[PDB]
């Protein structure tokens, strides 16, 4: 479209459209849908825990009709608190009046475009904390990340926690007996009638550098056999499979209001020069059978939504007075958790 | 019962104190204070700049009045939540305040008249 | 064009700072003030009550918030009019404010806060 040239008020040139950059939004976790939503009807809700315990039978001799019996059940109950999130934004006519918008010659901007992008906006933030909140879930203790603590799984259900430890830097270290010890670790542990394992940059080259697992490395390199995920940044992710378990490289990171960054993928108070990896089961396709990840969620303090079913994201609009302006509002009372915190394990690359 | 009566205990005071507040996006009125240890907040109580609560001998002090139940053994509101929150400008409230022992409640009401807190007359 | 890059200019900020202001008939949070010749003005800057901008060691004399772009050589800001306009008080702001070399930002924070201005956190 036709446009003023650049030192001409009587010479024309031709524009072109805009070109967006928008920051990386990393979704790996939230796009395996493994989180169920669950919303409730008030500010706190509650669980019960149950379980029961079986044994072999004894072979008895039919004349003497002698029998067996079994012990009863038990039960318990958990209590849980939820975070709030919440922001604000205005438009005025400042930001309408004589303002063209960068994708037109002439064209002026209107009340309609600045509001999709502020909503655009604002929905980007809040999906980029939902990953930041599910990931630190996902390690077992859900903490703010301005670092106050809200659960911590593991003594809410009184289990403690495992790690395992690879020596990927002794030449003699043994891979299989750690990888088995996780499977049986999981597997003794689940308790009910697909293994995946978030690993770190360092940890992944340690792991594929070993003598002892280049020859199986080498193969999969095959395109045909890789295809056999993305993260919404990245649209091939490294990936190794062996063993029956799925490495998968994440290289997700944010930045605080502060400027402090965040890894997704670490341990606390450990050195980022330590390889560090979470170990989780995959559950997504069970569906809505899937009882051990859910997410929360209750309603806000407006007057119209005082005992109403909970939402992902309210949005709400006022005027100024006197046609000045209008206001924005953006609510979310939120709590991610996971009800077998036992399968959640720590992978570290260090020797003991 | 084994000599009859029994008794479940009263409900708590309800957050029904405000009557007019300067309402803004970010909460222009109310202010949050870390809850002390070993403490039980509930509705209509005076804190300290410092979240403690009021005692004789220093109703100058006054900074605030509280606005929500908390439970010590829980560490934690009525609400479900982890702070305590009081108003500490431009409201208005009902004169339904609750003052430790030889506490002035006149000398309150003044110091807290200062930062724009009026109370209202309360019927029987 | 020669050597390649060609570069053009870039957007002056506008002004969507004012979250909260008390709108009144005649504008109870603005003031306005004469330009001083020569000088740039551009959103987010502080102005001392002469209409001159801050400097090192005048953070106690910090007046207004600037809102409106002035184009010096124009001698008139970008909506064709005459004057320079800032807030004064009972506003909330975004923590965008623009700051002259060596000026302390608490200072002028404290300064601006005793006048009922508020800013509400803000970041990247």
């Amino acid at each position: 479209m036709l446009t003023n040239s650049e030192k001409s008020r009587f010479f024309l040139a031709d524009l072109t459209g805009e070109v967006q950059s928008i920051p990386n939004t990393y979704g790996y976790i939230s796009n395996l849908g493994l989180f169920r939503s669950a919303p409730i009807t008030q500010t706190t809700f509650l669980m019960d825990l149950t379980d029961w315990d079986v044994s072999l039978l004894d072979a008895v001799d039919r004349d003497s009709r002698k029998a067996e019996t079994s012990a009863p059940e038990r039960v318990r109950q958990i209590s849980f608190p939820m975070m709030y999130f919440k922001e604000v934004e205005s438009i005025t006519p400042d930001e309408i009046q004589g303002v063209r918008q960068p994708g037109t010659a002439n064209e002026l901007t209107t009340e309609a475009v600045v509001r999709a992008k502020k909503l655009m906006k604002i929905r980007t933030k809040f999906d980029i904390t939902r990953e930041f909140l599910f990931m630190q879930a996902l390690k077992g203790k859900v903490v703010d990340a301005r670092g106050t603590l809200y659960a911590d799984l593991y003594k809410q259900f009184d289990v403690e926690k495992k790690t395992v430890y690879f020596d990927l830097d002794n030449p003699n270290a043994d891979i299989d007996a750690s990888i088995e010890e996780l499977r049986m670790h999981m597997e003794d542990e689940a308790k009910t009638g697909e293994i995946h394992v978030v690993v770190d940059r360092v940890f992944f080259s340690k792991l594929v550098k070993h003598p002892k697992i280049r020859d199986a490395y080498l193969a999969q390199q095959t395109p045909l056999a890789w295809q056999q995920g993305t993260d919404g940044v990245q649209a091939h992710m490294n990936t190794f499979y062996y063993g029956g378990v799925k490495f998968v490289q994440y290289n997700g990171k944010f930045k605080d209001k502060r400027g402090k960054v965040h890894t997704l993928v670490s341990i606390d108070s450990v050195a980022a020069t330590v390889g560090v990896g979470h170990a989780f089961p995959n559950v997504s396709m069970l569906g809505e059978a899937n009882n051990i990840f859910e997410v929360a969620y209750g309603p806000c303090p407006k007057m119209g939504y005082a005992n109403t079913l909970g939402q992902e994201l309210y949005v709400f609009e006022y005027e100024k007075d006197r046609d000045e302006g209008i206001d924005f509002e953006a609510h979310s009372y939120m709590l991610p958790y996971c009800t077998r915190p036992q399968l959640l394990v720590d992978v570290r690359a260090d020797a003991k | 019962a084994y000599q009859g009566f029994t008794k479940l205990g009263n409900r708590e005071p309800l957050n029904d104190i405000i009557l007019w507040e300067q309402i803004t996006p970010t909460g222009h009125s109310r202010k949050e204070y870390t809850p002390q240890a070993s403490t039980e907040y509930r509705v209509g109580e005076v804190l300290k700049a410092d979240g403690t609560k009021v005692q004789a001998g220093e109703e100058a002090q006054a900074d605030s009045v509280c606005i929500v139940n908390f439970y010590a053994d829980l560490q934690l509101s009525y609400h479900g939540q982890l702070k305590v929150v009081g108003i500490h400008r431009d409201a208005e409230l009902k004169d339904l305040l609750t003052l430790e022992a030889s506490v002035d409640a006149a000398a309150v009401k003044t110091a807290l008249a200062a930062k724009g807190i009026d109370f209202v007359p309360t019927g029987l």
